[PDB]
């Protein structure tokens, strides 16, 4: 058989939400920044032997359109919370994203994964330990990724799928 | 004392679409109006001519003005890369309002947008400095090349631009 998941990628502008999604879907990376309004992708994958359609909503990093934001969170089955390891503000935003998801879902138990992107860059401002500790406090997985080298890209999305699968079947 | 008017000859994949003219509110927003005027004549050696309307979203706006990177991220003012928000006297009252695009407070460059509807949630955040005079029908046509994510179905460019007498 097959399953299907609505994955939503959120996080501050410029952290690499689109680059991560394009690496997962299309297996390439470009340095050029094309700021997102909203994009959706669909891809059939096999994760742990189980075939699934991934529907990926790539959102814009913006804080002005709360009604749209809330609808993305209402429909999403799991969330990648993305920050960049060289963008301290993006890490400080992470707790806001989680609070917003909990508010919309009216729940403390929502599938999500914390993603520290741009791990290839030597300009780090956010320590790995600080991100690990935050994710542990939320009870969610943490993974460091690079859309440029592809490190951790499949693992980030597949980990989120596993979080959803567990939630559904428990 | 009369506000200046500038014109944009719009093209679709290089073929003429029509002309849009704008009144620039030099009387109430002088620094912002002067930037757009000078970018429209090209008198500083750079400006709008040849650049695209890269982001068009039906029901909302037509946005353009990136003549430095040609990818929606660039542009620059006659005063430097960015200049401060001059005032917020004027509001996004309906179709044809001309307003500055930005990336937050005090980041005006060259990118701008033409409202195709009232966009009042931008009041106090984007500096309104002009309006369409003639050619709203051309703006309505440009709007039809847009889409929900802003990508255009053909290349919409400012083939010529300048100041009217
Ligand atoms: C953190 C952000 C940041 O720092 N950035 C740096 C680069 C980039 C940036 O600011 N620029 C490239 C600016 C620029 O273009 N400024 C824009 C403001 C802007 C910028 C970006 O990148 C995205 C959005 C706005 C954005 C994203 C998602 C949106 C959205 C706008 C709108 C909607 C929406 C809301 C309600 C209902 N439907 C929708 C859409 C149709 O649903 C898909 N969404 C989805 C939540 C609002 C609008 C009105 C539909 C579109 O608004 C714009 O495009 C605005 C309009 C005013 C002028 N704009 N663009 C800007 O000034 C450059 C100038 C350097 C990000
Ligand atoms: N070195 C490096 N650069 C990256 C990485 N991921 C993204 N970038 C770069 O960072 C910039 C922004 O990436 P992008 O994916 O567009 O960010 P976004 O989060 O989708 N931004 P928005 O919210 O505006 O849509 C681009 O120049 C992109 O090439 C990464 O892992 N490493
Ligand atoms: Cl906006």
């Amino acid at each position: 058989s097959m399953t299907e998941y609505k994955l939503v990628v959120v996080g501050a502008c410029g952290v690499g939400k689109s680059a991560l999604t394009i690496q997962l879907i299309q297996n390439h990376f470009v340095d050029e920044y094309d700021p997102t309004i909203e994009d959706s992708y669909r891809k059939q994958v096999v994760i742990d032997g189980e075939t699934s359609l991934l529907d990926i909503l790539d959102t814009a990093g913006q804080e002005e359109y709360s009604a749209m934001r809330d609808q993305y969170m209402r429909t999403g089955e799991g969330f990648l919370l993305v920050f960049a390891i060289n963008n301290t503000k993006s890490f400080e935003d992470i707790h806001h994203y989680r609070e917003q998801i909990k508010r919309v879902k009216d729940s403390e138990d929502v599938p999500m994964v914390l993603v520290g992107n741009k791990s290839d860059l030597p300009s780090r401002t956010v320590d790995t330990k600080q991100a690990q500790d935050l994710a542990r406090s939320y009870g969610i997985p943490f993974i460091e990724t690079s859309a440029k080298t592809r490190q951790g890209v499949d693992d980030a999305f597949y980990t989120l799928v596993r979080e959803i699968r567990k939630h559904k079947e428990k | 004392m009369v506000n200046p008017t500038v014109f944009f000859d719009i093209a679709v994949d290089g073929e003429p679409l029509g002309r849009v003219s704008f009144e620039l509110f030099a009387d109430k927003v002088p620094k912002t109006a002067e930037n757009f005027r000078a970018l429209s004549t090209g008198e500083k050696g750079f400006g709008y001519k040849g650049s695209s309307f890269h982001r068009i979203i039906p029901g909302f706006m037509c946005q353009g003005g990136d003549f430095t990177r040609h990818n929606g991220t660039g542009g620059k003012s006659i005063y430097g890369e960015k200049f401060e928000d001059e005032n917020f006297i004027l509001k996004h009252t309906g179709p044809g309002i001309l307003s500055m695009a930005n990336a937050g407070p005090n980041t005006n460059g060259s990118q701008f947008f033409i409202c195709t509807a009232k966009t009042e949630w931008l009041d106090g955040k984007h500096v309104v400095f002009g309006k369409v005079k003639e050619g709203m029908n051309i703006v309505e046509a440009m709007e039809r090349f847009g889409s929900r994510n802003g990508k255009t179905s053909k290349k919409i460019t400012i083939a010529d631009c300048g100041q009217l007498e």
